[PDB]
């Protein structure tokens, strides 16, 4: 509604601190995430799939569909073209280093492998239309000979 | 540089009086229209006349806006209306009907298009009633082929112009909604004019595509008001109404003829069907299938009998029971295969005589045989006789039917020539190439195989058989084109090898154990000889040709290499490129025929029951020796077809409801439906 | 799908073999006759291959692999007429079964591998359940040891 | 109050009322297709049976079978049995924990903890419930 | 020559007054259809139905 | 392409069959005529495309 969203502001359920934010990334708005992300907001760091230590083993174990679904939750938050943008130095960066994970990760999870491809491909595409936004061939220089590194 | 641009094709510009005018037709603005209206009846500034760059005038935005009220106040005034019918009656929006009720050169409709045609080519039962409801009248195709109408053979004014008019007049007579309201038979006159469009379609290689699409359009409208019959009580009365004895399924015999084929497979005329032909077998269909293949064993088992008993006593209940369709079709076919059975015995040492007698006399199993093949061939006559030959040409088999049965006839001719006439006994070794029984065994084993491959044609009866004998029947036809072309390959390869070859053709005497050909143990002589050359360059498709068969003895190397390469690149030609090929071509029908393979399959079968359907039926060898009644069959037809065509209009218009989307010209009516009524508002409250 | 088209060609190779079985029957040979007593299309030089309907029937299935010569449609006493329609039909035979129905089943077979890729994993994956599902159970020992 | 007449068994024969298909059969055969193609809606099932999945899974099965008998109307029923189907996946999809997972899984009309429901779906051959990625989940673990 | 169109299989027409009523209808104008409504009742001129 | 054939579309496949035969057999005259007095009837008919 943007407008509804403005007025909570100015007065399932995988979280609720950051379900906010998650839900408006899938929603893919970028006024709306903008408005969230003024106040400060930390989204949980999906443990990997390896830990065995009750961070995972004790939900793995109490609720492993619900520990599933968060993460592809989470990711599918962070894959989110507008959070990219919002919130990455490098973009392009982002998008190709993500869609890597996003991918291993469809090898490990195999049941949700065809969402955590889609999320995938997602990246890919962001990546070519920032690319595709180039217009003179200065733009194009400096974007396909910088490093991240020092 | 930089090119210039300008309109070369100028055309007078709009006055900006003008230019307003137009523009508040397009926004409704009612007052403004009037007022301009009454304005240029007195300072003559504005063209009311006038035209917008698309060509659109006033009345036209109006129309195409729907704004009934601007249309009455500019036809209140003098407004030009010319072809104004037509474009409403596209927009199809009923109630531009004040056009045809007021009374008194750029135009998207070629000069022949009348109202009513347009109306037909839209199918809007409504408007199309209300042009019917007042005198109207197209104009009459003449039949195909009508040069003799010196009209049509004055083609050569305008071929463009006649050929457009004759696919418009078609393309209106073809609409569901005019056959529905204008035909006494709608059913009837939709098979027919499907005919019709089909052979015009070929006639008219240009337009055939318009043509073929309206033979469609036909073809479905008919099998659609049947799909709203909702008793069977209807079924009967529309499937078995002749056109003027009744109770013969009629109307579904016609529809056979004009090959409407989803008219036929629609699941109710099936299940209509099907119980005729499974009379005397209740609940056949939930019968257990071991049941079924019993009880379909015993009654073939008994097919001398029961066919005996129709002979001897018809009115006994044994008598009637062979009348049954089904089981017509058991012992008919039981009947077959048995003769085939009788043939393989044939071959098998039962009656085997001296093969060293020359002109022997039949054997029993080959006097058993005979029986039948006469039968055979009378069942044929009668079926040339009762069809016609045209009809009896029609079905590819029969073909079949025939080759095979003047095999057997000639095998029996020279089976006698050769009793007679050969009364003695010789080696076979000796007997001449021509022996009449060496003739005589050779045909009646080609015929053999005929007969055997005949049994394909039962297929069509199962569910899972059937459907597959119509693709591959498809898919033969895309063989027998490509055959075509590899003949040409063949011949040209054939001629050259033995254009290459046929000096060093040598003597069976001087070949190995005096054998000449490719069909030896050692190949020789391959392309000596045109025949052999194509002979050797077909079994070469196989790999049955070796590649020593293309040397010479003298050993002429460059003719060798030569020749080599040839045959060379036949092969790769033939199996490499163009064999590939006809897999392709293959698979693309396949696909395609998939889709329909049921209701070609269910036609197919139809016709097949109504085979048995009639009135006499033996199996080969036991063969042995009031108007006023038309007048309410008529009725109740009528009242059928009423009920029918209401069903089927209504839920036309519900499709297209339903299943239609809004287009940008739905968006504009919108728009200019708030707008009006905003500037009436705003005049009342201001 | 197979099994339907192998009952067409099954009808089809029935139909040649009734046929040229029927032609070349008056023509058999004795084993003893053949070279290193041996008759059959399984022999050094094939012999004897359309005499009987057993043996027609091998011959027009080994043909189908190419495995079948064509010398074997001729006969001793070399009655050049019956040769011919014998050679014809094995021909004719040869175009149906490989040239025809072979080239028929690869479209065939094209069609539905297309169709059954479209659901190929919930039916691998429904297989697959049926198949842990099995283990899953308790009365479980390997074969060798089932038996006390 | 409202009723739904119940469509009798496949071959019904001795009830005279199915030796009405002597007279009519059309309407006979649009008749018992309309009530199935109700039966056999979503959200009927889903307000009216105790046990949608289970409820789905014998309609599913029923309506194939019918495909069969009733060779012509046999595209329809095929239809609404796939509509059965996929309704019964859908609502395990919509499962959000794995103990509500384990209770449907689980479930036994009447021992328990032996996936009687999914050994129920292998039976009415029900591959998408089956194949469904959470149920396949738990499997896995197992 | 030309091919006469006539409607085969005909039914009642509706009087203009009982057209208007349905065009109202169409058009959703509450008054003209209340109006004809009560008119019917008092001059029976139109079949509601 | 049809000029001289008017109708040869509405010519029965038999009837089209046997008009190319006999012009093909003919064709040798055909083809003199015209190097002839390409003016003359026959002359005319080769000019014709189909
Ligand atoms: C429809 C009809 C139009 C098709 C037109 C053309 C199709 C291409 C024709 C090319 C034929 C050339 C081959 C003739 C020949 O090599 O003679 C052998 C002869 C036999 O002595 O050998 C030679 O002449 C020279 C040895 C070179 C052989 C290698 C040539 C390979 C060329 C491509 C082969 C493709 C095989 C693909 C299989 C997957
Ligand atoms: C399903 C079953 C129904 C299919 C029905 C019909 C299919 C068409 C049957 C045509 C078979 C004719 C061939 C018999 C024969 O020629 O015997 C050889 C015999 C062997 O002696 O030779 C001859 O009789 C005469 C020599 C002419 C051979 C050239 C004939 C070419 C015809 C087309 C061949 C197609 C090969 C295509 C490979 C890419
Ligand atoms: C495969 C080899 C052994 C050749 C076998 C030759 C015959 C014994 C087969 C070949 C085709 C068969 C026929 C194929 C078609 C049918 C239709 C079938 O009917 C149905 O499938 C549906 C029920 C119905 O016919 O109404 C009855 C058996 C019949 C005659 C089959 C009878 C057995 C036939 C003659
Ligand atoms: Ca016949």
């Amino acid at each position: 509604v943007v407008g509804a969203v403005d007025i909570l502001l100015n007065h399932y359920s995988t979280t609720m601190d950051v379900a906010p934010v998650i839900l408006a990334a899938h929603r893919n708005n970028y006024e709306i995430l903008t408005m969230l992300l003024k106040q400060d907001v930390s989204l949980p760091k999906p443990h990997a799939v390896g830990c065995e230590c009750t961070l995972c083993s004790a939900k793995n174990k109490k609720d492993s569909l619900r520990h599933s679904r968060f993460r592809l939750d989470i990711y599918r938050c962070l894959a989110s073209p507008a959070l990219i943008m919002l919130t990455e130095e490098d973009p392009i960066l982002r998008a190709f280093e993500l869609s890597a994970d996003l991918k291993e990760l469809s090898l490990v999870e195999v049941e949700f492998r065809n969402d955590y491809e889609e999320l995938a491909r997602q990246c890919k595409m962001f990546a070519k239309d920032l690319l595709a936004q180039a217009r003179n061939s200065r733009e194009l220089e400096v974007i396909l000979n910088h490093t991240s590194s020092d | 540089d930089r090119i210039p641009l300008q309109i070369v094709r100028a055309e007078t510009e709009l006055s900006a009086e003008e230019k307003a005018f137009l523009s508040a037709v397009e926004k409704g603005d009612y007052a403004t229209v009037k007022q301009a209206l009454q304005e240029a009846e007195i300072y003559y500034n504005v063209n009311i006349n006038c035209m917008d760059p698309l060509g659109r005038s006033a009345l036209l935005i109006a129309i195409e806006n729907e704004n009934l009220e601007i249309m009455e106040l500019l036809l209140n005034h003098s407004v030009y209306v010319g072809d104004a019918l037509l474009y409403a009656i596209r927009k199809e929006v009923v109630g531009a009907v004040e056009l045809l009720l007021s009374y008194r050169q750029f135009s998207e409709f070629t000069p022949d298009i009348t109202p009513i045609m347009l109306a037909a080519h839209t199918n809007n039962y409504e408007i199309i009633k209300l042009l019917v409801q007042k005198r109207v009248t197209i104009p009459r195709p003449h039949q195909i082929r009508c040069n003799c109408v010196e009209c049509v053979s004055s083609s050569e004014v305008d071929s463009l112009r006649h050929s457009r008019s004759r696919l418009n007049i078609y393309k209106a007579l073809a609409s569901p909604s005019l056959i529905a309201l204008s035909s006494e038979d709608p059913i009837l006159t939709a098979f027919r004019l499907g005919w019709e469009l089909k052979e015009l379609s070929k006639v008219e290689n240009e337009f055939k595509a318009e043509y073929e699409e309206l033979s469609q359009q036909c073809k479905l409208f008919a099998k659609d008001l049947l799909d709203q019959a909702r008793s069977s009580r209807e079924l009967e009365i529309i499937l078995n109404h002749r056109d003027d004895k009744y109770h013969d399924l009629a109307k579904l015999k016609v529809a056979i003829k004009y090959h409407q084929k989803e008219f036929v497979a629609q699941p109710n005329c099936q299940q209509l069907l099907a119980t005729l032909w499974y009379d005397g077998f209740p609940g056949w269909r939930r019968k257990h299938w071991v049941v079924k293949l019993l009880t379909c064993m015993t009654i073939g088992f008994l097919f001398p009998m029961l066919s005996i008993a129709y002979l001897i006593s018809p009115r006994s209940n044994l008598g009637l029971f062979i009348k049954k369709p089904f089981i017509k079709f058991i012992c008919h076919t039981a009947s077959y295969l048995t003769f085939l059975f009788m043939l393989l015995l044939a071959s098998q040492h039962i009656v085997r005589t001296d093969l060293h007698v020359q002109g022997p006399p039949p054997t029993v199993v080959e006097w058993m045989i005979l029986p039948w093949v006469l039968g055979f061939i009378w069942g044929e006559i009668k079926e040339m006789w009762d069809g016609g030959f045209t009809e009896y040409i029609h079905d590819w088999w029969n073909l079949m039917d025939f080759a095979m049965n003047s095999l057997y006839l000639a095998t029996i001719s020279l089976k006698i020539v050769a009793y007679v006439k050969y009364n003695g006994s010789r080696p076979r070794e000796e007997w001449e190439m021509w022996h009449p029984t060496l003739i005589a065994e050779a045909l009646f084993a080609i015929s053999n195989i005929l007969s055997s491959l005949r049994l394909i044609s039962l297929f069509t009866a199962n569910s899972h058989l059937g459907p597959l004998q119509i693709s591959l029947g498809r898919m033969l036809l895309d063989i027998l084109k490509f055959l075509f072309i590899y003949c040409l390959v063949l011949l040209a390869f054939a001629n050259g090898l033995n254009q290459l070859y046929f000096y060093y053709e040598t003597r069976a005497i001087d070949e190995p154990n005096n054998c000449k050909g490719i069909r030896c143990e050692k190949q020789n002589n391959a392309f000596s000889t045109l025949f052999e050359t194509l002979q050797s360059l077909f079994w070469s498709v196989f790999g049955l040709l070796n590649l020593y068969v293309t040397n010479v003895k003298a050993r002429h190397e460059f003719t060798e290499f030569v020749g080599a390469t040839m045959f060379g690149t036949y092969n790769v030609i033939s199996l490499v490129v163009l064999l590939n090929m006809l897999i392709a071509m293959m698979n693309n029908s396949y696909q395609l025929i998939a889709d329909h393979a049921d209701i070609e399959w269910k036609f197919a079968r139809t016709k097949l029951w109504m085979s048995y359907f009639d009135e006499g039926g033996t199996l080969p060898p036991p063969f042995n020796i009031r108007h006023a009644d038309s007048l309410i069959q008529n009725q109740h037809y009528q009242e059928v077809i009423r009920n029918l065509v209401k069903r089927y209009v209504a839920a036309m218009i519900r499709n297209s409801k339903t299943n239609e989307g809004l287009t940008e010209e739905n968006f504009k009516e919108l728009k200019q439906d708030i707008s009006s009524f905003r500037y009436e508002v705003l005049d009342l409250l201001g």
